[PDB]
């Protein structure tokens, strides 16, 4: 085939020019997102029961739904979460590859089938079925400057004015508003009710019956009396619009004249829908909006779309209102598509320097410049015919395949020109003859390499994601290489490259140039004497191997595998958590304490604090907060000290000792959740009908003799929230009955003014929004005010609730957990130093086995696809170690050969593992990849030294270490030129600090090492492979 | 609240002897208070962990503390079936008529849950069998509406 | 797609349907007519009969196949347990009663009512306590059911 | 209900709801004096037009609940559409006795 | 059929005491061996022909 | 504002990416004949005749 274009370099044009066209428009409308979606495709039910407590919204509405998932398709677990808070959150984990829109709608299919079966004031809440994308595009803060409205102000505007545009802009998936809509809001007033012998349940029934809609119907209606001249519509009462209109309402007309109404009985102000949360960026009143990209668009498009919606809609904000960026991964993104494209650029003027400082004309150093670009251009179009995207992955997977491109480039030229002066052959039937030694070759590395990569696209779970992403664009690359290898370059070479007369190699020429030449044709006769001398007794260096073999071993199990490195993404957390029964007014004074905190003793590199009261992942409530911290940008943070690593330190340090609760600091994870490498997520089970308290004592059980075991074991600790005193007010039926009090009334009044109610609708400038009733704040606070409600008896009296009640305080769970239907908690936790989570799992297994009679365990995290995916790495590599051995016993026509390439595996492992370990890094998926190429790599390099070796042995007639002489002799240059390329383009990687340094330092060190270790191994190493497996057989 | 009473509340809690033995020890107030007002003997007698209410009890608790709504130890010990602990709050001078708020005695809750061989003990000790709730109820009244006639007969 | 659009269809019915009708839970399935297989519970020390072995299953067991995936539809062979409330129309009549009040009753005093909390958002400024308040709650025992005040 | 409230109540509701769907090209609305509302979405052109009605309808489900009470209990439909009739089939009565 | 016994296996260590499970009808175990039937043919075939 | 749908929609896309249809559609003519005839005269020659 190369002699096909030799001859015909016009049509290689083409070929090249098809595929630069392809890539071109690849790279136009191909995918924009920082990383690919690897985690299993999920959807959650949420509900929200106002006024609820934990056990009434699970055994109600969590337990009802979750008998009915019955029937769906691919689902590997279910998990749910009940709490005081009144909301239930379910759910549902699907098969990785599956549709993750029939799963939604098989999982909200047979929600409307249970429907029925849920609570009334549920039911008009709603249920809400949506995608667990889990990943935000970025967050716009809105707060007011003007100190001129509170977060619920700035929310209904946002609701109102700003959420539909965002939702249309081109590119957005999803968005939330952190907040609401205004709702009506009917604060009642217990001793004025009284007062009048009304209740919450007079009040509800007012309203629905003046905030209403009346369907009436036409003047002159179908079907008419003939002769009708008129058809119009009959409009009667429709809802109601305004705060003065509800506080107008009539609730009671008294036999002296007089008129009750609603705002005589409580206060009417346009409020929010809830109020467990509140929201601040640096201590100012806030609201937002997450923003989700939408499937298959360019995030760097979206970023600046919303930017030009918002700033579109500027000019209508009222006074004091300003949007902030809190949160916003695509200054990251862009960042590191820069990155990538320099290092490509860079490695291409590397690869020319080297390449000409070697060579003597400037013909030979342009067709590298050419073969690389258009292998590369033809990768995208490739991953676009994939669906694959331009993300963090798999633009390093491009950086890490580099050298494979390099090489091909430099290999097929660099023999062109030294056969050339080996001999007076002309730059055709050079290249011709040229080809003719490595084209089989060739075809082999490709196999081969495609045989170390492939195996890789085939690990499960979310890892198995991961790998799919470098080992796909990493083969095609290669792939696209050895094509372009085989039809462009041969062409060029025959083309573009002048003659050069028989034994000239430089060392007649001019000045430095000429001096190189001499003293690298004299460095060549060294190297030569030392392989000679090194193969006048190998065995010295079969020892050396094992040393190093051995050392690879010991070094390689003392590096601590990760998952991704983390980075410094601008932003970071810090989690506030109080005791049982910590008021909302008390986490705040420690947000604040915290804000304060990043405001002052961190005002070099803090932008702002948002401060986010009444949320904490693993559990809601007012005991709860979290401040998400945004950062200045990275010129402006010079210094590790300035760094969310070191901020980090030094604030939870700072931190350490506020005495009111524990408020730690923290960087986020590379992608979504624990992640951990070390970590294990661990579901205890109640598998008879033990309940709560019980399983509560199995899992203290479980945790104190996790605490005996720091060895193995380290940081076991529940994922979910302890029991905290609650108010249990018991009806005395008979007293009710009695005086003439209904149960409904009581139930109303109760959890009306102390829970809340929503009631309706009523349409706010426009938009229908609800009407709730509750209690004004100061009188339900405390067990004392329970007694200053009334409730009108039959005969028309009004009973004190302390007439028909009595209370007591008792324990409850204010958060109860359920995985696959059954009552559950969650549990954490990692191996300890120097053990692995498969031996830290292994434990938890036989300490579970130990507790209660019906009580089970299950694993569900990271945990459930390493039980699963447990592990195919050998089975795996077996193959890949079994795939490249036929090959190349193929390309040899030898069951034997094939162990003199293969060899070389540990060769570039071991530096790789010394830069590692030295460098403190770890054994990561960038340092793991990374290993594949360098082996590759290397690889290659053995399978040339053999092929030329074994070339001269039959077809010169050769002796075995003559051969191996002169192959390894016409190898060394070109091998040189490439290392030296490669080492020095990723050697940026390597040093690079902030920014996604974390995984530029990855990929680098582990890459320059092993290179460097390869290369300075492999020419004195190989040689003795082949010599010593050719003397046995 | 205190420094130690912090964490010798949550102790009595989950029932860590050795830690509570500790925490005694250093002085840990014993009369410490969650916002309800259960105090670590309160936990301990409604958790039902025996030997954390002895130790308490050795150490100067007030056996006979009351809650924000005027709950003893005592109280929480006969309403959740805990025996032993009902003997030793009881030996200790536990008020064996203490009423709650509501006019609620240990005797209505033990009666209640059905805790027949707490109920003698109760008795025993001298409870008040005519004591009546802020519902008039008694003892008995509530064994009958229960149905518990076993019960029902002890109380005669 | 079929189960899809059939499902459409039927919530454009549902509402229509007696109110009995739909608490009683209409489903959609997808499944082949014959039984893949039958798995078979039985008791070996004669320490509970079908009624408690049926109502083990139903409450143990068929939930989780029931959402195994291939499972199109499960058929028990038995019946889970209820809360029975079996009447007795002379002693109905004697107390001048009807299964209308019994009805009522039962929903009146067998009840999950929510009902908020002591220091709930918005609080008053210098609130220390929040906690929730728990009042009736689910009956669970023939035993609780049994004293429900009639009259 | 009156074009405006319908449009209000419903229209709006169900529209704010309709983002975040795969290949969506435009989206029209109409809302009657008679109460009724009708929101067509079209696709780019080599759209599954099945995987297109369940993604609407997966975004409807998020509005169900924000909708009239009566708007429920009238039930909303998410169907495959065309604008045009294939054929209009009539039928009359050729011997008088049965009026239209 | 394989799914189904995996999780029956998740419940039996728990199950009440007497309590067991009994598989009365499966269609799926012919499936299995009629096919390793026709397989074990196969051997034989190349046996034969061999 | 304004907007043009259903049938007018297509029609101003339709009329939109013709020239760049006509453009590649010329330009892979050119590729094909060059790569064919081993020439850029020669392809040169006949696209003029368009
Ligand atoms: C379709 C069902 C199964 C078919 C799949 C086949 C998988 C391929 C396995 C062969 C892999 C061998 O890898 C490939 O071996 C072939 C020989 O066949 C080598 O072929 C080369 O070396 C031989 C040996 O001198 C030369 O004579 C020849 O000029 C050249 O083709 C390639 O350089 C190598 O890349
Ligand atoms: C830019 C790259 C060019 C660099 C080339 C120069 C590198 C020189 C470093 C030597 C590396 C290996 O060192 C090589 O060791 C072998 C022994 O194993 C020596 O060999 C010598 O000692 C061995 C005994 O060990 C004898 O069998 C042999 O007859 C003798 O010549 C070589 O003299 C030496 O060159
Ligand atoms: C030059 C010739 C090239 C050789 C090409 C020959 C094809 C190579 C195929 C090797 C098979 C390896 O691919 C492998 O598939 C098997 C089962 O199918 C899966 O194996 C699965 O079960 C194995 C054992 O049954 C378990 O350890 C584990 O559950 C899992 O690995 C592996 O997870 C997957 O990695
Ligand atoms: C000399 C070497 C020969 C190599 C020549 C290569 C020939 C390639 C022919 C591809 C023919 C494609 O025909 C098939 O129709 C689909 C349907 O959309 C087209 O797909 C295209 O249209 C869809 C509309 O559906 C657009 O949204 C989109 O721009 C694109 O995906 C693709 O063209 C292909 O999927
Ligand atoms: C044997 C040779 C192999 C055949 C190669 C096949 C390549 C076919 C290219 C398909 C392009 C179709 O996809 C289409 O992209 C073109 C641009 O090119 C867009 O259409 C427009 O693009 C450009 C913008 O650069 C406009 O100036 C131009 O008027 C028009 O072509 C369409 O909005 C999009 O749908
Ligand atoms: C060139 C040749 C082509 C390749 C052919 C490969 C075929 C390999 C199939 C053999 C694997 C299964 O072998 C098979 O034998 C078993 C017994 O020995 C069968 O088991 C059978 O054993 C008894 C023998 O009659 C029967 O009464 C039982 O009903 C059945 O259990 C299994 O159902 C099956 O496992």
């Amino acid at each position: 085939m190369p002699n096909f274009f030799i001859d015909r370099p016009i049509f290689a044009w083409v070929i090249a020019i098809i595929i630069m066209l392809a890539g071109g428009l690849a790279i136009l409308k191909l995918p924009v997102a920082q990383y690919p979606t690897i985690a299993p495709p999920a959807v959650t039910i949420s509900a929200s029961y106002p006024g609820a407590d934990a056990k009434t919204v699970q055994d109600t509405v969590t337990q009802v739904i979750e008998q009915n998932m019955n029937g769906i398709d691919n689902l590997m677990y279910m998990s749910s979460n009940s709490d005081s808070t009144g909301t239930v959150q379910i759910t549902l984990t699907f098969e990785s590859g599956t549709d993750a829109d029939i799963a939604q709608v098989q999982v909200q299919n047979k929600l409307q089938l249970a429907m029925p079966l849920l609570p009334q004031e549920v039911q008009q809440q709603g249920v809400s079925v949506e995608k667990s994308s889990s990943s935000f595009l970025m967050v716009v803060g809105v707060i007011n400057t003007d100190g001129t409205m509170t977060q619920e102000d700035i929310s209904d505007y946002v609701a109102a004015n700003m959420k539909d545009a965002i939702s249309r802009t081109s590119g957005v998936g999803d968005v939330q508003l952190f907040g609401s809509q205004y709702a009506m809001r009917i604060w009642m007033n217990p001793n004025e009710l009284n007062k009048f012998q009304l209740t919450p349940v007079d009040v509800i029934t007012a309203i629905k019956a003046q905030n209403a809609q009346v369907a009436a119907g036409q003047l002159g209606g179908t079907p008419p009396v003939k002769g009708q001249q008129l058809n119009a519509s009959i409009i009667a009462q429709t809802r109601l619009t305004s705060t003065e209109e509800f506080g107008k309402i009539l609730l009671k007309v008294n036999q002296d004249g007089s008129r009750v109404l609603l705002r005589d009985v409580a206060k009417i102000e346009l409020g929010g829908e809830n109020y467990d949360i509140i929201a601040e960026f640096n201590g100012q009143p806030a609201s937002g909006l997450g923003i989700k990209l939408a499937t298959g668009a360019n995030a760097l498009d979206t970023a600046a779309a919303i930017r030009a919606e918002l700033a579109k809609m500027e000019p209508f904000f009222p006074s004091g209102l300003k949007i902030v960026y809190p949160y916003d991964t695509t200054p990251f993104v862009k960042i590191s598509i820069h990155e990538v494209v320099k290092t490509l650029v860079e490695a291409i003027i590397l690869v020319f320097l080297v390449m000409y400082l070697f060579l003597q004309n400037f013909r030979a150093t342009l067709i590298p410049t050419i073969a690389v670009p258009v292998v590369l251009l033809g990768t995208f179009a490739v991953l676009a015919a994939f669906g694959f995207s331009i993300n963090t992955l798999t633009m390093f997977g491009m950086v890490l395949a580099i050298g494979l491109l390099v090489d091909d480039a430099i290999v097929v030229v660099e023999n062109v020109e030294r056969v050339m002066a080996e001999e007076g052959l002309p730059p055709k039937e050079a290249t011709r003859k040229s080809m003719g030694q490595i084209q089989g070759a060739l075809v082999g590395i490709a196999m081969v390499l495609s045989a170390v990569f492939v195996p890789m696209a085939f690990f499960g779970g979310s890892t198995g994601a991961i790998y799919r992403q470098f080992s796909i664009t990493i083969v095609s690359a290669m792939a696209l290489s050895v094509l372009v290898a085989l039809i462009l370059t041969p062409a060029l070479c025959a083309t573009m490259l002048k003659p050069i007369a028989k034994g000239d190699h430089g060392e007649g020429k001019k000045g430095f140039f000429g001096w190189f030449n001499r003293m690298f044709e004299k460095s060549t006769h060294h190297y030569t004497d030392s392989v000679g001398g090194i193969l006048r007794s190998t065995g010295r260096y079969l020892v050396l191997y094992l040393i190093i073999v051995v050392g690879m071993a010991y070094l390689f199990v003392r590096l601590p595998s990760s998952f991704l490195p983390d980075e410094d993404q601008g932003v970071f957390m810090t989690m506030v958590q109080l005791p049982a029964g910590a008021t909302q007014e008390r986490t705040q004074k420690v947000l604040n304490e915290v804000t304060h905190y990043y405001l002052t003793k961190e005002k070099n590199n803090v932008e702002s604090v948002f401060a986010v009261n009444g949320f904490g992942f693993a559990g809601r409530g007012q005991n709860t907060g979290i401040a998400f911290v945004s950062l200045k940008d990275w010129a402006d943070r010079p210094g590790e000290e300035n760094k969310v690593e070191a901020i980090t330190m030094r604030a939870t340090r700072a931190f350490s000792q506020i005495k009111d609760a524990m408020v730690f600091a923290f960087n986020l994870p590379a992608i979504v959740e624990l992640g951990t490498a070390t970590g294990f997520d661990f579901e205890l089970i109640d598998q008879a009908g033990l309940g709560h308290e019980k399983l509560t004592q199995a899992r203290n059980q479980l945790l104190a003799e996790a605490a005996k075991h720091p060895d193995m074991l380290t940081s076991v600790r529940p994922n979910g929230l302890e029991d905290t005193p609650q108010f249990k007010i018991d009806i005395d039926q008979e007293k009710a009955q009695a005086l003439g009090v209904s149960i409904n009334d009581i139930n109303t009044t109760l959890g009306a003014a102390w829970g809340g109610s929503y009631v309706n609708d009523f349409i706010d400038r426009g938009r229908v929004k609800k009407v709730y009733v509750m209690s004004e704040a100061k009188y339900r606070m405390l067990p004392d005010d329970i007694g200053d409600w009334y409730v009108r008896a039959a005969d028309g009296q009004m009973v004190p609730f302390s007439a028909f009640s009595s209370s007591r305080w008792e324990y409850g769970s204010p958060r109860l957990e359920r995985y696959n239907g059954l009552p559950s908690m969650e549990i954490l936790g990692q191996a300890a130093p120097g053990k692995s989570t498969g031996e830290a799992m292994e434990l938890m297994e036989q300490l579970a086995s130990k507790l209660p009679t019906g009580v089970g365990y299950d694993w569900t995290g990271m945990s459930y696809q390493e039980r699963l995916s447990g592990n195919q790495a050998p089975s795996l590599y077996a193959i890949s170690l079994i795939v490249v051995f036929l090959c190349l016993a193929a390309l040899y026509e030898s069951w034997s050969i094939p162990f003199s390439v293969m060899l070389v595996v540990p060769l570039g492992v071991i530096g790789a593992l010394l830069a590692a370990t030295f460098r403190g890094l770890t054994n990561d998926v960038y340092f793991q990849v990374g290993l594949l190429t360098t082996i590759g790599l290397s690889a290659k390099n053995a399978i040339l030294i053999v092929e030329f070796a074994k070339d001269l042995m039959d077809k010169e007639g050769k002796g075995l270490i003559e051969a191996t002489l002169d192959a390894v002799r016409m190898r060394l240059r070109p091998i040189l030129m490439t290392s030296l390329a490669f080492i020095l383009g990723v050697m940026p990687l390597v040093i690079s600090t902030g920014a996604g340094s974390g995984a530029q330092n990855a990929v680098g060190t582990g890459v320059m090492g092993g290179m460097v270790t390869a290369t300075v191994l492999a020419i004195f190493f190989v040689p003795v492979f082949f010599v010593v497996v050719r003397r046995r057989f | 609240g205190s420094d130690l009473g912090k964490k010798l509340l949550e102790a009595a809690r989950a029932g860590r002897d050795d830690e509570v033995r500790i925490l005694m020890a250093n002085g840990a107030d014993v009369n410490a208070a969650d916002v309800v007002g259960w105090t670590p003997l309160h936990l301990a007698a409604y958790w039902g962990h025996l030997e954390i209410v002895e130790v308490l009890l050795k150490n100067g608790a007030d056996v006979n503390a009351y809650d924000t709504l005027g709950s003893t130890p005592l109280h929480l010990a006969a309403h959740f079936g805990h025996l032993e602990i009902v003997e030793v709050l009881l030996k200790n001078g536990a008020d064996v008529n203490a009423k709650d708020d509501n006019g609620i005695t240990p005797l209505h809750l033990a009666a209640n849950r059905g805790h027949l061989e707490i109920v003698e003990v109760l008795l025993k000790y001298g409870a008040d069998v005519n004591a009546q709730d802020k519902f008039g109820k008694t003892a008995f009244d509530i064994s009958i509406n229960n149905g518990n006639e076993d019960l029902a007969e002890i109380l005669q």
